[PDB]
Formats: structure tokens, C-alpha cells, sequence
């Protein structure tokens, strides 16, 4: 039940609206998680639901909901903490990640 | 053999192990996804507030990292790494 | 034992919410003890009541009754909308051993966290 | 969900007891499930009954009822088969409003589960000493 | 068959909305099965109920009854405002063939999407 | 809207059946339309009745009622004309609140239409096996 | 437990044929289950009923098989003769598990013995 | 036919044990045969009775098993509880051979199905 | 001869064809606007989830492009290209 996402963002600008997307293969969805990668550390989840924005993060990100496709939107890049982002679902018993930047 | 301990309510939760499986520490009912039983069949101990993997078949596809991830109450609001 | 600050930790969904309680005296009329939360509103407080019942000439049966009630908050001074209260009643015979009562209590406590009951309570799916 | 075998660990005051429950179907007269101990004569098990209830013309709020029985059997001196002597009932009844979410119900359930391990309740149960 | 996750796709106005359902046990009193949606509120859930009725000494007629009900949501904890429920009752004689029952069911299903019925339902224009 | 001929395609379990309906006016006694098969003796058609209902002093909510009949005729051995033997009723009744929009009504209609093709319902209808 | 489609096979006088069973739901009147075969018209349908009772227990299993012939006068088939059967277990509340299972095992293995296969195939009483 | 010592084997909950049967002669009162085990005291003796009747036929098979405990007061063992069982076939004079054998085969193979082994092992009615 | 297939609920909708006509796949009732029947009288197949135009009178006024447009449920909320 793989998903796909746009890799190699490499946006060095501050004002950015690249809006990383996570394409759901199955049509069920309704439960998506977004993970970020520290360059030399562990990982921490961003939004548990589609767009309810788990605490511990500045109010600057949103997991967009749309037909058979989901995306995570950034207001403006703070030129830090942007190396790798992950998207994953858990609606189906075999869970899987989403590879790509 | 990997292991980890936590400080929240160890019972009534799930212990996610993905680079695969998850367990409910009380009345242990395991879940296997992705591959077959493979190398990462797992157990759990409620008394010691920890979970263990014995990691048989020690050949090379178990190289880099395994992350200890926490899941809460079955359905929703989980994956608190 | 007497009444002190009964504190409960790692409680609720996601197993992180904590709850503190304070003693609120014992009503001597019906022999009922009462607890409460720290909120300063008489009708928006979690309430825990415990009591016993010494055998009379009409019952001849020990009775231990524990009650819980939680109100809800809705702003439209906030008012109360929904009540959600539960009752627990134990019955013991005069010759009930300590082992028997303790066994009943603790097995009820353990079975109350079994998956069958959590699916019978949280989603109300009949067994 | 479905009925299966229910195992209970770390039971009793000492914390080292085991209890195993087998399913026993649901009574169609009123819609109340049941459980029972693994091996016992049908007069000496440890009955565990659960049930829910949807609203009707009366009792507009939901209702969950749990009853458990722990008979204790003592073998009469010079007797054929053991006889039941004492009982230990324990009734747990909930109540939920139709609009009540899952959060409140789960909170009530886990608070009731955790209370039975507090020093106050274990003292008030084992020795039956009020506050 | 038994109860599983009955999923429906390409449903509703514009023919794009999808709906998932989950089993919620079978009441053994009246022999009625129940379904529900995944929402975590006991009184804001789409409900589907199916059942049969074996012939008694007072009916002598097979009865299959399917019920649907959908509530509404309004925020002022959200409350329920409008109910919109429908009932389907089939009646079959003991010697009803399989072809006859299947024909009745499927022709009802097809005719329920006919323009006459969509104009008789969505805008309630009498025929 | 207006009554015309209604054609039904892909009918039956095999998916290859045809049914044609002709209009039969509306009964002015109660305001219930009707339909009928193309060519048949007036005792052996396939009646299809539809109707709506506006609120009154009672039943403040709207109401739509659909009744269909499928009599089956077997020719008696050595008889003049066929006689009706069995019946197969099917009653579909809706209910809508005055403030209910078209979205909810359409959703109910299409959900009911799609359910009758789900494996659960086809099994519960063809062989009459409950859950 | 939970009634599910049971497929007992390799039965019959020749033993090659087999049948399938479909649950038809318990009725609340007397707590009696029902099983059946969905092959044909409901009147001409093999029926199996199992009814575990409550208090000395009574477990009663009834299986009946109808056979039909095409009457010349009426097009629809009619029931000609009905082949009943009855099994009525009994037990005492103190009866254990293995003692209970012994009766079932002996009854299952004795119907396969020549003694009863002959006494029930050609209706010849034992001498 | 002729009652002879029938030795049905590989039965029981474990299935390892077996028993033997000895004919005990039909009584002229009602034409009812008798089979038994010669192992123990006649009071504490397993009994099997088969009675083919004459006219609609009736074939009735009854098996009962007594279990005893050593009462302290009296040296001789006494019957404590009696585990009955009843099978009552029925037929019509026009019923053929294979239709007759179908009932026996299905009843023999259904008692080995999980559905009745569970409903008769732990006395739990089907839901 | 043009044709196209979709992935939504093919029945209970309209299939708009404009550089002209539209069809309801179940109980096909065609609609002609603009010119007369002309060159673009059309049919529909519900089983194959597609619609077809045979495009008679193959002279030159059918040159550049014809767009396959989707319309949903008669009245409102349509033209989902």
C-alpha cells in the first residue's frame, strides 16, 4: 500500500510554498501522519490526523486534505529544520512509510 | 537484541517497531505486517515496562537502525516517538 | 484509612492525563465519604464517593458502594450539559475471607482493562 | 468485539494468581453475554456477565451493566459432592448520554480501573474500614 | 454471510463521496444486525440495520427488513437537529424461488435510480 | 416529473433481464401513481406505486412511500386461464424533515440504491441468511 | 458461540455427496437457533435446529428433511413427506466436561456402527 | 438383526479410550432391545437401548451413563447422577432407503462438527 | 470517432461534448443544442463506462479539438472537466 511524495525539495529560500504532497494509492486514507528527520537525531511527529497539527510545533504547517491525495503546506521556510520529511498512514493493517524528501 | 523502557502508562498501549510489528503488553496479541514472521517476531513484558526482540537470523539485512516507537490505545492518536 | 489527596497518574486516552483529588469531609447521615477535584465550582467537579453498610436486621449482608460522576462544560458563566456517572456495588457475606474480597476486587480491576470491555465501553459494541 | 478466551494476570493481594475465562455465548432473552472458568462443575464457576443497552421509550441514556459472581465451595464432612456456601456479588453499571463522546467514556473507565488500586479502596475493600 | 467492513464508493451528489462502515455486533433479542460509521459519537453515526424473520404460527410469511438512518450535525459539543431515516420491508412466501426474490431486489435497486424517483425524492415532486 | 415509459436494464441475478413499465395514471382517492408491465392481463402485471405526502395536523415530517408487487402465475393443469398463486411484496418508505436539504435526501436515496448490490444484502435476500 | 456456515462433508449412503449449512438467526421467543441450506425454494429446504437450554440442562438438536414431487394439478412443488429426527441430551449441573463429552462421542461413533446403521437403514428391529 | 458384541473404538474427549458392548436380550413387553458393558457392578453399568417400532415408523435409541462416588456411610457404591441421552428418528412408510440414510449420516457427521461439539461440551447455546 | 472513459460513478451523470450534446447513460435521453442534429448525434454505453460519437459528414468543419466534459446530476454542481 505504497505512497509517493515529491523528493529533492532543496528550497534555500525563506518565503516558500513548495507544499510537499503525499499521494495515497488506496482510496481510503482519512488517517495520515507526517514525520520529520533531524540531521543527527530521532524523529518527531507533526500532525496525527489530516490537519489538526499536533502540539510542539510552531503554527506554520498544515496537512491539506483533498481527493485521493494529501499534501503538507509550509507558510514560509525558517531556513532551518528542513532536511527530510516523512508521510505515513495507518488505516490499513499493513502500515508503510513514504520515501523521499 | 534491542530493548527500551518508557515512563507513561506502559499497559494499555502499543509498542511499534519499524525500521514491522506491534504488541499490546497486556493480553499480548502480536501483529505482523510487511514481510512474513521473518527476523522480527517479538515479545513484551508488562512487569518490567519494556519490550524485547531476540532478532534471529543474524545475517546482514538488519544493519543500520531500528526505532522504538510508541502507539496509544489501538485506533487513533498514536505514534508518539 | 482516612481521606488524603488521592492522586492518579497515567490515566485516560493516550495514557498521559493525570488527575488530583482532595478530601471534602464525610457526611455522617448516610455514612458516605466524598471527594472532589480542585475546581472552584460546586457543580462542575469530578466527584468520588465511597461508603460501607454495616449489616442491619433487614439486610444481613455487607455492602460496599463506590460511585463516580463527571460533568461536562459548555460556554454560551459556563453551564452543565451532559452527565456521565457510574456505580459499583460489592456484596459480601459475614464469613467472607480477606482473600476472597481482595481477589474479587483486583480481578474486577484487571478485567475492566481487558479489550472486550474497552470495546464494550468506548464504542459500546455489544459482546 | 468477538468473544474469545480472556486471560487475567497478576491477580490477588500477593499479585501472583491466574484466572482464565472461556466464552459462553449470549443469552437471547435479554442480550447479556457471559464468561466462565476453564474447568469446573457448572455450579462452581466464576460467572462474568457484560451487556449494553440502547435507548427506548424510557431510559433515554445508554447503559452498560457488568455483574460478576464468585461462589466459594466447601466440601461437607463426609459428603458426595461439594456444595455452594457463600457468595460475593459485584455489580458495575455505567450511564452515558447519547451525545457523550468516546473521550469521557474512556476517562470514566480508566479512572474506575485505577481507583481499585489506590490505598483508600484496597483498605476499604480488604478490611472494610470506611473513611 | 457475516459482518465485515461494508464499503461503498462513488455515492451521493456528483457521484464522488465514499462511505465506509464497520460491524457493531448482532442483537440476539430481536435477531437484528447493526452497522455504523467510524465516528466516535454514539448519536451522530450513520446506522444500517438488516434482519430476517422466520415464519411463526401467527405470520406464515418471510420478512426481510432493512433500515437506514442518518442524523445531522449543528454546532452551538455538537448536537443533533434533524433525523432522516428510511425503511425497506420485503415479504416472501414459503415457496418463493431464488429467481423471484433476486429479481424483485435488483429491479427495486435499478428503479430506485430512475429519473422519476430522483425527481420524486430530491425535489419531492409528486408523479 | 411527467409519467412516461420506464425501462430497466441489466436485471436479474445473471444481469441479463429486461423490464418495461407503462404509466397508469394517478389514483385521485389518495394521490398515488402507478406503473405496469407492457403486455399482460390486468391481473398479472408488476405493479409499481410511488407517492409523496405533505404535512398535516399530524405527521409533521414529509413522507414518500413506494410499493411494488410481483405476482407469479402458474397455469393449473387442465384449466381455462392462469391463476395467481404467490406474492412478493416490497415496501420502501422514506421520511424527511421539513428543513432537510436535497443533499441528505439524495445521499439516503443513493446509499439505499448501492446497498442492494453489496454482498451482504444479496446474500441476505437470495438465500435469506442473516448475519 | 457464533453460528457460522458449517460444511460437513463426505456423508450419505454412498458417502460421496455433501451439503452446506447457512445460519438463520436465533429467535428470542424460546432461545432456539436455526441452520439451513439456501439451495432451493424456502418450503423445500433442509432445516437444522439446535437449542441449548438453561436450568439440569437440556440440549436438544432437531434435523428434518423434506422431499417433494411435482403434482400435476399445481405448477408449484408441494411437500409430500417429512423425515423428522430428534436428539435430546440431558445433564446434571455437577456433571464434568469429559463425562459430558463421553455421551456425544459414543452417540457419534455408534451411528456409524453396523448395529444402528442396519436398524435405521431398513427399519428392522434388533433381535 | 442379531445383537452381537459391538466394539466401537477411538472415542472420548481425548479419543484414546474405548468400550465394549454386550447384548442383554430383548424383552417381549414392548420390543425394546438392550446393550450393556459387563465391566462393573450391575447398578454402575453403562446401558444402551435401541427399539425399532412398527406402524409412520419410529426408531428410538437411548444411551445413559451413570457415575458414582464412594459414600462414607455405606460401603457399597451408590449412583450419584445419571447422564441421559435420547435419539428419536421418524419416517414415513413411503420413504426410500437413501433418504432414510441421509438423516443418519448427517446426524453422525454433525455431532463431530465443531458447532455441536461446542454446544454439548460446555453447554453454551449458539448465538 | 471519439471516445473516453472515466473513474467516477459513470451512471447517474451527464457526458458533455462541446468544442453540442449531452447524455444520461442510464435511460439514455439525448439533448441537442446550438445547431440541428448536424454531425454530432451521439450514443452512450453504461456497461463499458464510455461514450461514443460516430461523427458522420466528415467534411472540414470538425477540425481542431473536441473536449470530453463531465456533468453531474442534472441540475447543479457540474462541468468537472
Amino acid at each position: 500500500i505504497q505512497m509517493t511524495q515529491s523528493p529533492s525539495s532543496l528550497s534555500a529560500s525563506l518565503g516558500e510554498r513548495v507544499s510537499l504532497t503525499c499521494r495515497a494509492s488506496q482510496d481510503i486514507g482519512s488517517s495520515l501522519n507526517w514525520l520529520q528527520q533531524k540531521p543527527d537525531g530521532t524523529i518527531k511527529r507533526l500532525i496525527y490526523a489530516t490537519s489538526n497539527l499536533d502540539s510542539g510545533v510552531p503554527k506554520r504547517f498544515s496537512g491539506s486534505r483533498s481527493g485521493s491525495d494529501y499534501s503538507l503546506t509550509i507558510s514560509s521556510l525558517e531556513t532551518e529544520d528542513f532536511v527530510d520529511y516523512y508521510c505515513l498512514q495507518y488505516a490499513t493493517s499493513p502500515y508503510t512509510f513514504g520515501g523521499g524528501t | 537484541i534491542s530493548c527500551k523502557s518508557s515512563g507513561y502508562a506502559f499497559s494499555s498501549s502499543w509498542m511499534n517497531w519499524v525500521k514491522i510489528g506491534r504488541i499490546y503488553p497486556e493480553n499480548g496479541e502480536t501483529n505482523y505486517n510487511g514481510k512474513f514472521k521473518g527476523k522480527a517476531t517479538l515479545t513484551a513484558d508488562k512487569s518490567s515496562r519494556s519490550a524485547y526482540m531476540q532478532l534471529n537470523s543474524l545475517t546482514s539485512e538488519d544493519s543500520a537502525v531500528y526505532f522504538c516507537a510508541r502507539s496509544g490505545y489501538y485506533f487513533s492518536s498514536n505514534y508518539d516517538f | 484509612a482516612k481521606l488524603e489527596t488521592v492522586t492518579l497518574g497515567n490515566i485516560g486516552k493516550d495514557g498521559k492525563q493525570t488527575l488530583v483529588l482532595n478530601p471534602r469531609g464525610v457526611n455522617p447521615t448516610n455514612g458516605v465519604a466524598s471527594l472532589s477535584q480542585a475546581g472552584a465550582v460546586p457543580a462542575l467537579e469530578k466527584r468520588v464517593t465511597v461508603s460501607v453498610s454495616q449489616p442491619s436486621r433487614n439486610r444481613k449482608n455487607y455492602k460496599v458502594q463506590v460511585k463516580i460522576q463527571n460533568p461536562t462544560a459548555c460556554t454560551a458563566d459556563p453551564s452543565v450539559t451532559r452527565q456521565a456517572y457510574a456505580d459499583v456495588t460489592f456484596s459480601f457475606t459475614q464469613y467472607s475471607t480477606d482473600e476472597e474480597r481482595a481477589f474479587v476486587r483486583t480481578e474486577l480491576a484487571a478485567l475492566l482493562a481487558s479489550p472486550l470491555l474497552i470495546d464494550a465501553i468506548d464504542q459500546l459494541n455489544p459482546a
